[PDB]
């Protein structure tokens, strides 16, 4: 069920991100990059911004 | 608006004219109502 | 001009999301090709292409590489699409050779099963006349064995028959205009005709969604072209007033002539012109009127007879009325219609009337028995069942689509139906899935169009049944929810 | 696919500037290489805008300036097989609403880094130089002439 949903959203992504078309090399280039910049991102939010946003997170969360 | 006053009026001189002049340009290229199309023909 | 009957259409804008995503796919498509590119160049990968040959490697290359960018990086990704082969004829099923391909579209092998029934909404038959077995096809048989298949010489010379006269005059019956010319190419007719009647030092205002004969063949003669926009007659008027009051560009004098390329539907639009405003303009500043009614002349009037008795106009008023049989009536060729005197100086000094060879004898009797059959000289009930059910059926499928929350451009009375898919991929994912549940469309994407817009045309016919457009508008209905193609706002 | 399917106008690219949602998505493209030039961590803000100008700068010099053509078989015979986009743009039309957005936005940028670089001389050089490298094509004197004849072909 979930699992469906999540191939679903999956499927969404390539066709916006027009990576349907692509071949299975470049999806995972354009994926790496993607993943890097966002993991990155994250790193510097962590050390340099105050865990203001961790701390609604967490609120949410609770 | 303070603050701003003070951190232009920490700016070299030479930097504030080329920012005015700057600005004086966009003011022309937004006052420039005319649509010229670059031709030029005459007769024979 | 006024109108008889309400005028109704919509051309929804695109919402503003969509739009950027468009850009964002595009834009990750220009990037990587640049990237397959700069691999190619270098031999990093070997390239899957021919080659000039060795003897000539020192001659200046044929072509531009750059022009072939979006050829190599997008055109050919989705490249399946489109030239799919049929063995059958194009009725409302159509059966399709299944092929497929190995290196991503570069080379395509076929494999040796047969897609059977197919929904047909890509052929063009808007009467259902694209039959193997009926009384056009007997006299076209008969015609076949008597005269044989193809003519050798031209109109002017000993190739002039007279099935080709009695063509002519039934065609000129048929329209309600004095005389008529047939040719044996819709294209050539534009492309032959219309550098004839105009020259060097007159004017020809072109509508924004001319077909490209008609734009070769304003290009082909030294005219003068203007161009404005699509059914704005605003444009067109202030581009006659412009036109007759300054003259000519450089040495201003008054223009020897002033002809108006108009089509009656425009299919990948879907728009009907508002011929009414058009006349009425032309009458004020004395203009000429060339109307291409290749895409209504069957399909639109309640006798079918065109666009000029759908307004419930005079056939009298537009100069020049051209058409082609291809469409509607099953068959190849095209036609002129007019007033006796520019039918003459046609068949004079017409480019396909002096170098190219006229019609085939099997295709005048099936365009002759077809239309016959249209007219109700043969007496039978049918001929009108067509225009009614294509009507009805135009009507069903339309609101039925509309309905469901999708985006229709055109007139609620035109038999083509442009659903909208404004993404490049979409463009290939609807192809796929609409093949895959055995219905078979036409998709249009960026160089063709506008940049967000790209599309997906249906052509109706009175053959469609209705539980064949029930079982189409279900299959559309689950791809759209696959694929989220309904963007409609107003209703959904 | 092919031109003239769906438009009568031979040269669609002429258009593209005048599209939809075209002027969001630039400046969505250049926030979004702002956000991921401060994703690193070890460079300071001055740097950051510096670099966010000066790649934003190269790239519209790269595709409106240097690259000439059309990517796609076009009609009209290849008369546009010289011009580069800023030419092609409107047809030879000098100003219009689309040129005078792509004029204009540099400027501002430079306005924006000038006032987070703390108006350094250094900083001052580089954007200005990156500014003008910008600016001078989009003047209309500077129409279809190469100097020194360089990109002429
Ligand atoms: C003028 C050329 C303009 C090139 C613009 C390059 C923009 C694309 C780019 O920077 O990233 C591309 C590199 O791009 C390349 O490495 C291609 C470099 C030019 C190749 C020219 C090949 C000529 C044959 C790759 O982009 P990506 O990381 O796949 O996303």
């Amino acid at each position: 069920r979930a699992w469906k949903q999540m191939s679903w959203f999956y499927y969404q992504y390539l066709l916006v991100t027009a990576l349907y078309m692509l071949e299975p090399w470049e999806r995972t280039v354009f994926n790496s990059m993607l993943v890097s910049i966002v993991g990155m991102a994250l790193y510097t939010g962590y050390v340099f911004m105050p865990q203001h946003i961790m701390a609604i997170l967490h609120y949410f969360e609770i | 608006l303070v603050e701003m006053v003070q951190a232009l009026y920490e700016a070299p001189a030479y930097h504030l004219i080329l920012e005015g002049i700057l600005i004086l340009w966009i003011i022309r290229l937004l006052f420039s109502k005319t649509y010229k199309l670059q031709e030029r023909s005459d007769l024979t | 001009g006024l109108y008889k009957r309400p005028f109704n259409e919509a051309f929804e804008e695109t919402p503003m999301l969509v739009a950027v995503l468009t850009y964002v796919g595009y834009g990750v498509l220009t990037l990587f090709g640049y990237l397959r590119d700069f691999l190619r160049y270098w031999r990093i990968e070997k390239c899957h292409h021919a080659t000039e040959r060795e003897e000539q490697k020192d001659f200046v290359s044929l072509y531009q590489d750059f022009e072939n960018f979006y050829t190599r990086n997008l055109y050919m990704r989705i490249r399946d699409n489109w030239n799919r082969p049929i063995c059958s004829v194009p009725g409302a099923r159509v059966d399709i050779m299944e092929r497929q391909s190995h290196d991503y579209n570069w080379s395509f092998k076929y494999t040796g099963n047969i897609i059977k029934g197919v929904i047909n909404m890509g052929s063009y038959n808007y009467l259902g006349f694209a039959r193997n077995t009926g009384s056009c096809q007997e006299a076209a048989a008969k015609v076949l064995e008597e005269y044989g298949a193809g003519v050798c010489s031209t109109r002017q010379e000993i190739g002039n028959l007279d099935k080709h006269e009695e063509l002519e005059e039934l065609v000129a019956r048929f329209l309600g205009v004095e005389a008529a010319m047939a040719y044996g190419m819709g294209f050539a007719t534009n492309s032959m005709n219309i550098p004839a009647l105009v020259g060097k030092g007159c004017l020809i205002l072109s509508d924004e969604l001319n077909h490209a004969s008609l734009v070769l063949g304003a290009r082909l003669s030294g005219a003068t072209i203007r161009i404005f926009k699509h059914n704005n007659m605003q444009s067109l008027e202030k581009l006659l007033k412009d036109a007759i009051v300054y003259g000519q560009p450089r040495t201003r004098r008054p223009w020897k002539k002033i002809l108006i390329l108009v089509e009656g539907i425009y299919s990948m639009e879907g728009s009907i012109v508002r011929l009414p405003e058009v006349i009425a303009l032309k009458k004020k500043y004395k203009a000429y009127l060339y109307l291409d009614e290749a895409h209504s002349i069957g399909a639109l009037g309640p006798t079918g007879r065109g666009v000029v008795e759908y307004f419930g106009l005079d056939p009298e008023d537009v100069d020049v009325m051209m058409g082609t049989f291809t469409k509607s009536f099953g068959a190849s060729g095209g036609y002129i219609g007019g007033k006796k005197e520019l039918i003459d100086y046609l068949r004079t000094h017409s480019h396909s009337a002096v170098y190219a060879t006229s019609l085939s004898p099997p295709v005048v009797e099936q365009i002759i028995t077809s239309m016959k059959c249209i007219m109700g000289q043969d007496g039978t009930s049918l001929g009108k069942e067509c225009v009614q059910q294509l009507a009805e059926n135009t009507r069903y499928f339309r609101r039925r689509l509309k309905e469901m929350g999708f985006i229709i451009y055109g007139n609620e009375d035109s038999p083509v139906v442009p659903l909208m898919l404004y993404m490049p991929a979409k463009i290939g994912a609807f192809g796929r899935e609409m093949l895959k549940r055995n219905i078979g469309v036409v998709v249009v994407g960026f160089p063709a169009t506008p940049i967000i817009e790209s599309r997906a045309r249906f052509c109706l016919s009175a053959a469609h049944t209705k539980e064949i457009l029930d079982t189409a508008l279900k299959e559309i209905d689950e791809v759209g929810d696959l694929l989220q193609l309904k963007y409609s706002r107003h209703r959904l | 696919m092919n031109v003239g399917t769906a438009h009568s106008e031979v040269n669609p690219n002429t258009r593209v500037m005048n599209s939809r949602g075209i002027w969001l998505s630039y400046v969505l493209a250049i926030g979004l290489l702002h956000i991921v030039l401060l994703s690193i961590p070890f460079v300071s803000v001055p740097v950051v805008w510096t670099l966010t100008n000066l790649i934003h700068n190269m790239g519209m010099y790269i595709f409106l300036h240097t690259v000439k053509g059309t990517p796609f078989e076009t009609p009209d015979q290849g008369k546009a097989r010289l011009l580069t986009h800023w030419e092609q743009m409107d047809y030879g039309v000098q100003f219009t609403a689309s040129r005078k957005f792509l004029t204009i936005t540099p400027i501002v940028l430079y306005f924006l880094t000038s006032f987070y670089t703390k108006y350094d001389q250094i900083h001052f050089v580089l954007n200005t130089v990156s500014l003008m490298s910008v600016l001078i094509p989009k003047l209309p004197q500077l129409h279809g002439v190469r100097i020194f004849g360089i990109n002429k072909y």
